[PDB]
């Protein structure tokens, strides 16, 4: 299936990412005023990593081409499981540790330290951990992250016929970039799908707390971040 | 969605 | 077209085995939960004013009673009952709304869009009536529609449910690498049987949107646990499902 | 705790 570049995926995944990866420690974050707040500071990185989705989406073969309002639903209803993933690669070059897009490194004890530890814990043991078992190129990812983005199942949807058209077709792009560059084993195709399920369940627990700091949290949100979430 | 919609068009 | 190795063979053996013998045909038991008259009577809905309890009764009946088939179905399993306790549960809690779900589909009807289990037929306005915000009732019946349009002979349909069950993932998990691993072994037995397709009146990346399907089968075992708390006193009528959303 | 659960998977 030619039609889906994955050359046009990868550059999308290369546009991306940061030119500058330099990395700095969080405090154990005790305190909503430390200009290295655990919590506060993932609102800060996924306000930023909210914009550049919107380009990365763009930049994914045929995104464009979508009716504006399916272009926001498919990342209104995504945006969550997208960030996640691409955070969760990104950090499989450290261990024990979450590197953020605002150039700060997150480690495990600073986690539990500040609460939420059980979901750093299943981000490294479900994604990351299982990514680096594996060997998952950032072409793998965003095969990953653009098939999340073709979820035809969304509420609202002009045509989930249509938008399940490209979800096919990247299917077709994936399982054949995996049997070709990955001829050793078969099944590699599949084993990177395996990890969807726990993506979205990852994806919900996530939500619930970035509820919660909303409702209850001094912690400071802000605009783009913001906007996505509203669900009761 | 004020942001969002800008970003899409832009 | 390919090969279902000695030990994928008897897998799918003691799936139905236990499958069979639990669930499956549990559909035609629905009837002994003092069903209410209009279910038999199809060709019309609750009466505008009616009670709406002698429903509900029911409903909370058969739910309780569901969850405990797909738990006999789990004990008829070696690895499963090879599991601690504390994992069964967790498994248990995290699976057992999902399954049922799996197990339902198969009543399903494309057509009338209308679950026929046996001689009942329901609908999508009892769930609304019995409570269940519109939404949800909307996004649930897609799923179906979804599952049932891929047509999945019986093993096929099994297999999914023992996948939705061995997630390593669920909270409470404590022996994640066996999980895990029981998890990369259904998996992939499952894999085996799409490519052995006789008859392709289905799709080619059946397993791949399976997957979409078993994600979205975790967004539903969320939205439903806040869906019986949300309606007055529900949660408490089936004690057995409250524990599995605990 | 979880009672009923574990009363269940007990045994047959
Ligand atoms: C691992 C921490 C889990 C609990 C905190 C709330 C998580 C929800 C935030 C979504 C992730 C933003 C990621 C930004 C990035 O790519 O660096």
């Amino acid at each position: 299936n030619e039609d889906m570049p994955v050359e046009r995926i990868l550059e999308a995944e290369l546009a991306v990412e940061p030119k500058t990866e330099t990395y700095v420690e969080a405090n154990m974050g005790l305190n909503p005023s430390s200009p290295n707040d655990p919590v506060t500071n993932i609102c800060q990185a996924a306000d930023k990593q909210l914009f550049t989705l919107v380009e990365w989406a763009k930049r994914i073969p045929h995104f464009s081409e979508l009716p504006l309002d399916d272009q926001v639903i498919l990342l209104r209803a995504g945006w969550n499981e997208l960030l996640i993933a691409s955070f969760s690669h990104r950090s499989i070059a450290v261990k024990d540790g979450i590197l953020l897009a605002t150039g700060l490194h997150v480690h495990r004890n600073s986690a539990h330290s500040a609460g939420v530890g059980a979901i750093f814990d299943r981000v490294l043991t479900e994604l990351v951990s299982k990514m680096r078992d594996m060997q998952m190129d950032k072409t793998e990812l965003g095969c990953l992250r653009a098939i999340v983005l073709f979820n035809p199942d969304s509420k609202g949807l002009s045509n989930p016929a249509e938008v399940e058209a490209l979800r096919e077709k990247v299917y077709a792009s994936l399982e054949a970039y995996c049997k070709h560059k990955y001829p050793e084993q078969p099944g590699r195709f599949a084993k990177l799908l395996l990890r969807l399920p726990a993506l979205r369940s990852i994806g919900l627990k996530c939500l619930e707390h970035l509820f919660f700091f909303k409702l209850i949290g001094d912690t400071p949100i802000d605009t783009f971040l913001m906007e996505m979430l509203e669900a009761p | 969605h004020k942001i969002l919609h800008r970003l899409l068009q832009e | 077209p390919v090969q279902l190795s000695k030990e994928q063979e008897e897998l799918i053996r003691t799936l139905l085995g236990a499958h069979t013998r639990h669930m499956g045909t549990m559909f035609e038991q629905f009837v002994q939960f003092r069903p209410p008259a209009h279910l038999f009577i199809h060709h019309q809905p609750l009466p505008t004013l009616a009670p709406v309890l002698p429903l509900v009764t029911h409903f909370a009946d058969i739910n309780t009673f569901m969850v405990l088939q797909v738990i006999k179905f789990t004990k008829d399993l070696p690895v499963f009952r090879s599991l601690p306790i504390e994992d069964q549960i967790s498994l248990l809690k995290g699976a057992a709304v999902e399954i049922c779900h799996i197990v339902l589909n198969t009543t399903f009807c494309l057509q009338t869009q209308n679950f026929l289990c046996g001689p009942l037929r329901y609908t999508i306005e009892d769930g609304a009536r019995v409570g269940f915000q519109v939404e949800f009732l909307e996004l649930l019946f897609h799923f179906h529609g979804t599952l049932r349009k891929l047509q999945l002979q019986e093993p096929e349909y099994v297999l999914l449910a023992a996948m939705a069950l061995f997630s390593p993932d669920r909270p409470g998990v404590t022996q994640r690498d066996e999980i895990d691993q029981l998890q990369e072994e259904m998996a992939l037995t499952l894999q085996s049987y799409i490519k052995g397709q006789q008859r392709r009146p289905r799709d080619r990346f059946l397993y791949a949107k399976l997957l979409g399907l078993l994600a979205e089968l975790r967004s539903i075992n969320e939205a439903y646990g806040y869906q019986i708390q949300h309606i007055q006193g529900l949660s408490a009528m089936m004690p057995l499902l409250q524990e599995i959303c605990s």
